[PDB]
RNA sequence: CGGGGAAACCCAGGUGGAGGCCUGUAGCGAUGCUGACGUGCAAAUCGCUCGUAUGAUUUGGGUAUCGGAGCGAAAGACUCA
RNA sequence: GCAAAGAUCUAACGGAGAUAUACUCAACAUGCAACGUUGGAUACUGGAGCGGGGAAGGAUUUCGUGCCAACGGCACUCGUACACGAGUUGUUCGGAAACUGAGCACAACGUUAUAUCGUUUUGUUAGGAAAGUGAAGGUGUGUCGGCGGAGCUGUUCGACUUGAAAAGGGGCAACAGAGAACCUGGGAUUAUAUUCCAAAAAGAAAUUGCAUGUGGGA
RNA sequence: CCCAACUGCAGACCGUACUCAUCACCGCAUCAGGUCCCCAAGCAUAGAAUGCUCUGGUACAUAGAGAAAGGUACACUCAGGGAAGUCGGCAAAAUAGAUGCGUAAGUUCGCAAGAAGCAUUGGCUCUGAGGGCAAAAAAUUGCCAACUCAGAACUGCUUACGGCGGGGAAUCCAACUGUAUAAUUAAAACAUAGGUUUGU
RNA sequence: AGUGGUAAUGCGCACUUGCCAGGUAACAAAUCAAUCCUCCCACGGUGAGCUUUCUUUUCACCAUAAUCCACCUUGGGCCUUUUUACUUCGCGUUGUUCGGAGCGGGGGCUCAAGAUUGAAAAAUGCAGCUCUUACUGUCAUUGUUGUGAGUUCUGCGCAUUAAAGCAAAAACCUGGGGUGU
């Protein structure tokens, strides 16, 4: 029995590499539509998946009151935060108002 | 993955460390070696190939001392504590055995656990 | 399947009329004590191989001893 | 197909034992006339459609 | 045929497989129990 | 070497009833063995609302054959067929409305 | 095919030990649990049938 | 969820995934070349082009309606060339 | 004319299918062209495949050996050709036994000069007496129980001999709906295999129908 | 007599080869037509598009030699002009992906619309942004995976695989999606929702 | 002549087709998670390929069937407790929600999918090889990761546009009564 013909991914993993480090994906190189190569729903179900685990972490820790929580959650559902460091910035505030009024 | 490479680290690629140390591996050239093809002066340049050809954090030939080389017993034996693959061994042999012709000859085998022995094709 | 758990109920299935053979498997770790009966091939595993021997001379002389080997297929 | 009655499979059998050729023995009798099979049946000639 | 088998031959089947041939007879597959052996009631029948 | 399978008994259709996963054997083979049928579960009455009962389990024919009894039902009354808030509500019904009863029919005889 | 709802009321066997399950066609504002009465005596009341 | 407004309500972002909706495979059709072929591969096919492609959608098996009768989103269409 | 679907080359082996010759003549200029197999080479199909399995349809085309008159629109040493001889193995797979569906139409009744016509699932034949099945009892038998003096009375439960209640005859129609207790290994074939394997069943199970004994109730 | 775990014995019938098609079925035939179901790899790419490839399959469809004319093509190109051709722009050419900006009249306010139009796109070496888990202003300390987008410097082009809308101004007809003369007519014909009338 | 737990319900508790009532069989979009498997990585073993030069490299393989035993992850239903849970509220989904007709929190009961331990089961399978022929023996290997990408098994219905609302029956299951009494 011969062994089977030799089907290499050589050139692949290389390219992996090279893709992995920002080449060969320009504006040049683009096929398919923004949404069709990424949707703006998998984006959006990652963000806000992102913002409702940071925020239920924040109650179990007792950063925040239940409240602020009840506040930041509505406000999560409402594209109010661009991402997990634009809401931990915006609780940095909302806590250092109450320290203040304290 | 969580750091983006770049391609002047290709320079100095890090090899991988054991915890443990002290990771020995075995080339068995008895078989070849009472024929007289494995002699004084082959021998030699094939301690020498592995000394200079067997590579370490990507550059090769500065073994320093975390791999060493050793011959006795009319065996030779690798002992490294870094982290080597024993296919690696047998590739650089192989290399070896091309350049002097002789892979038509002789085919290394594992006998077992970090051990390869040298025999001819039946 | 069954497993047999103590030795007391082991000897209770070699004892049994339709225990046709006793397979006798020697693993590295342990000895296996497999009971060919009518419906279930039940097992009893002893870890410590002095047992296992004196386990094996306790088994009765009316059931078959077998002991488990690899045939091979030249010889089946 | 896998499916086909008994009693279909039984016509078949009968038409399978009679596509044969004449024995050479006939063909040597006192008054013969049978020189060879004229009902032989083949399979992409003629269909039986059981 | 188990029960022709016996009074036959006087020999006990432990199995019997059958099938119809496409020529329509049927053919049976008879094992016989170790005990008996199938090359001597062979012989004994004449097929050999 | 990338497998492909075939259907194994003698029906070739992807109904509900013939569904299939794919399995490795011991002998490093890829076949198609059939998915058995599931039963959705014991139910409380359609019109009461049809929902799973508590302590009951989902067995299909021939599992819920030969299964104990006790894995079909509960100790309570009527276990296996209302759930407990449908029986609390019977045994408050019974006893209330046939105390009106009598309530009512006393005041009649009274009279 | 037809646009009425349907109404399924259960009623006791007037001479045997079982139960009837008519169908009938649905007026507006019968629910489920709701009290039918059919007969002479029946209230005048919706849902209810009653001699004319 | 922001921003306005006395109120009525209005203006902005996001989420969501509707439709005898669109581009487009398979599928189901057949517009033009008045192309090929036109004693053909074929008593209707081939190539490119083209319609539609979640719906009044396509399809297997089974079953029901026929000869002055049947069936027909209707062309006297179809009912084994 | 035998031009869609890209394509074959090479050596060796096999074969009658050759390196096949009056003179002259070293070979060319006088035996051409074509076959099958194997190894190499090259290429195609490109997973919606000239892949691997089934239904309908076909019914031996399957397999081995032999063979080349006709046939495979050229060719064949090849073949789905011809001849001979073989091959299909099931408690669990599919069907039936044994479900209902769109439906059919036996009986019954009616009609027709004429049954070769009509009705026959909106719970359902027929002006229509279509149930032969049987709660409970009474009466015997068998397996028990309790009482008092192996038997007696009474009693439980199965076998044998008085009659509650069960309206609406008998059947077909699905190999993709419902239903359905098996699944790996094999050095097990020329051809069949969840179908063959035999005591270490390679083996491991799951399910019916009867029984026996044990344990426990009667 | 009835339950539990066993155990003993017995598990009847028919189908089962092969095929399912550019040769096994229908089409007079090994006919480029037709014929239901299941399993379905890698790379490019939005991808069951298309192109190529490992596995499996195949080299079977009469061949050889070989620049006549004239043909057919799921083959091209052409200076200058650019529809003057022709019944008629038939045919061919042309547009082309993605991204940013931008987009008129008309309108049943839904559209029209990809209207029309401009611009960018390669390769390299980098830089930011977008996370997870664990550890007692933890607003830090460690470890780590998958990718996408954006912005720079340098360096290029012969504008260079496949695939992939030409656009605009108007008239006539039918509202629209659909159906429909199998084998010369796909339409303005039929249907349609909406409207009206009749019998009961 | 059943029995335990406040309860959700637990336990191996006899007969029932005289009769009656329910259930299974039994059907259903999309979104999002996704099973067995498939494909990719990462690491590591075994064999092979390339090897004028490079290539800690390229390719292949690294398998565990039914049937059983024992019993922490997610999703749903429910119980108990605290309910001074909604006055210019809170919990949760990607998503259309939900709550005194009982939300959230603590502690539990249960169902459905899977982990995991073990019997089966290495005695099998796969690859290379020692010895020396017999389709012989000896021996070596015999894997795990992945917030990776697919995958309709499943979560999943009183479940879809709807003037569309999505078969039935056999067979089986449980109960109500009754028998045992
Ligand atoms: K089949
Ligand atoms: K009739
Ligand atoms: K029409
Ligand atoms: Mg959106
Ligand atoms: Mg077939
Ligand atoms: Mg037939
Ligand atoms: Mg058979
Ligand atoms: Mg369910
Ligand atoms: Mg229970
Ligand atoms: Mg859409
Ligand atoms: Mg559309
Ligand atoms: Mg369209
Ligand atoms: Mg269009
Ligand atoms: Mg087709
Ligand atoms: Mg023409
Ligand atoms: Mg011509
Ligand atoms: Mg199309
Ligand atoms: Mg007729
Ligand atoms: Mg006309
Ligand atoms: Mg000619
Ligand atoms: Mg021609
Ligand atoms: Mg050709
Ligand atoms: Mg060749
Ligand atoms: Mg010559
Ligand atoms: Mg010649
Ligand atoms: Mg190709
Ligand atoms: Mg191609
Ligand atoms: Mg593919
Ligand atoms: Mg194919
Ligand atoms: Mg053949
Ligand atoms: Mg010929
Ligand atoms: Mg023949
Ligand atoms: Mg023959
Ligand atoms: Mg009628
Ligand atoms: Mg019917
Ligand atoms: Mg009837
Ligand atoms: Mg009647
Ligand atoms: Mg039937
Ligand atoms: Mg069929
Ligand atoms: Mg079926
Ligand atoms: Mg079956
Ligand atoms: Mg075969
Ligand atoms: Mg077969
Ligand atoms: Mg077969
Ligand atoms: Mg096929
Ligand atoms: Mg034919
Ligand atoms: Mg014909
Ligand atoms: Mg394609
Ligand atoms: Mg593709
Ligand atoms: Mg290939
Ligand atoms: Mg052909
Ligand atoms: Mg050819
Ligand atoms: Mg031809
Ligand atoms: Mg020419
Ligand atoms: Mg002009
Ligand atoms: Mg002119
Ligand atoms: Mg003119
Ligand atoms: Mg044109
Ligand atoms: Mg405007
Ligand atoms: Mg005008
Ligand atoms: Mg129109
Ligand atoms: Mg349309
Ligand atoms: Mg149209
Ligand atoms: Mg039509
Ligand atoms: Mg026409
Ligand atoms: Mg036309
Ligand atoms: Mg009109
Ligand atoms: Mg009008
Ligand atoms: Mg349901
Ligand atoms: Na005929
Ligand atoms: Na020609
Ligand atoms: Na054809």
């Amino acid at each position: 029995r011969k062994p089977v013909k030799v089907h290499s991914r050589a050139r692949w993993r290389k390219m992996k590499e090279a893709k992995d480090m920002g080449r060969h994906n320009g504006v040049g190189r683009r096929e398919g539509s923004r949404e069709a190569r990424m949707p703006s729903k998998e984006l959006w179900m990652r963000r806000l998946r992102i913002l409702r685990r940071l925020l239920r972490k924040y109650r179990a820790d007792k950063k925040i009151d239940r409240h602020v929580y009840r506040d930041l959650y509505m406000r999560a559902k409402g594209n109010v935060f661009r991402n997990k460091r634009n809401l931990v910035e915006h609780i940095h505030k909302i806590k250092n108002e109450k320290k203040k009024e304290r | 993955v969580a750091v983006r490479a770049k391609v002047g680290s290709r320079s100095y690629v890090r090899q991988k460390q054991l915890a443990k140390g002290k990771k020995v591996f075995k080339i068995d050239c008895s078989i070849p070696a009472a024929d007289g093809i494995f002699s004084e002066d082959v021998l030699g340049n094939f301690e020498q190939f592995f000394q200079d050809n067997t590579k370490l954090n990507g550059r090769k030939g500065k073994l320093s001392d975390k791999v060493r080389l050793s011959m006795n017993d009319n065996v030779l034996t690798i002992s490294t504590t870094m982290a080597y693959r024993k296919k690696y061994f047998k590739y650089l042999t192989k290399k070896f055995l091309k350049k002097k012709d002789l892979r038509d000859w002789i085919r290394i085998l594992a006998t077992g656990k970090g051990t390869y022995q040298l025999k001819y094709f039946n | 399947p069954r497993e047999i758990k103590t030795l007391k109920e082991f000897l209770a299935i070699c004892s049994r009329k339709d225990a046709r053979c006793v397979k006798v498997k020697h693993n590295p770790s342990a000895t296996k004590f497999k009971v060919r009966c009518s419906r279930y091939l039940y097992t009893l595993v002893v870890n410590d191989k002095k047992k296992a021997d004196k386990i094996e001379r306790s088994i009765h002389p009316s059931v078959k001893k077998i002991a488990v080997t690899a045939r091979s297929h030249a010889k089946t | 197909g896998r499916f086909k009655p008994l009693a279909v499979k039984k016509k078949y059998a009968k038409k399978m034992n009679q596509n044969k050729p004449v024995p050479y023995w006939i063909r040597l009798r006192t008054g013969n006339r049978i020189k060879w099979n004229e009902k032989r049946r083949h399979w992409r000639r003629t269909k039986l459609n059981y | 045929i188990k029960k022709a088998m016996r009074k036959l031959y006087q020999v006990k089947a432990v199995k019997v497989n059958t099938l119809i041939r496409p020529d329509g007879l049927k053919k049976a597959y008879i094992r016989l129990s170790a005990a008996h052996d199938a090359l001597d009631t062979a012989n004994k029948i004449g097929l050999v | 070497s990338c497998p492909r399978v075939q259907y194994r008994r003698r029906m070739h259709y992807a109904t509900r009833g013939n569904r299939m996963k794919m399995v490795r054997t011991p002998g490093n083979k890829l076949v198609m063995q059939k998915r058995a049928k599931r039963s959705q579960g014991i139910h409380t009455p359609w019109v009461l609302g049809h929902k799973r009962l508590g302590g009951t389990k989902a067995l299909r024919h021939i599992d819920a054959r030969l299964a104990s009894r006790h894995e079909k039902s509960v100790s309570r009354a009527y276990g296996g067929v209302l759930s407990h808030d449908q029986v609390r509500d019977r045994v408050v019904r019974a006893f209330l409305v046939e105390e009106q009863r009598i309530v009512k029919q006393a005041l009649k005889e009274h009279s | 095919g037809r646009g009425a709802a349907l109404a399924r009321v259960e009623f006791r066997h007037p001479y045997k030990f079982r139960r009837v399950k008519e169908l009938m066609v649905a007026p507006e504002g019968m629910f489920t649990g709701q009290s039918v009465f059919c007969g002479q005596k029946a209230p005048l009341a919706i849902g209810n049938v009653l001699p004319l």
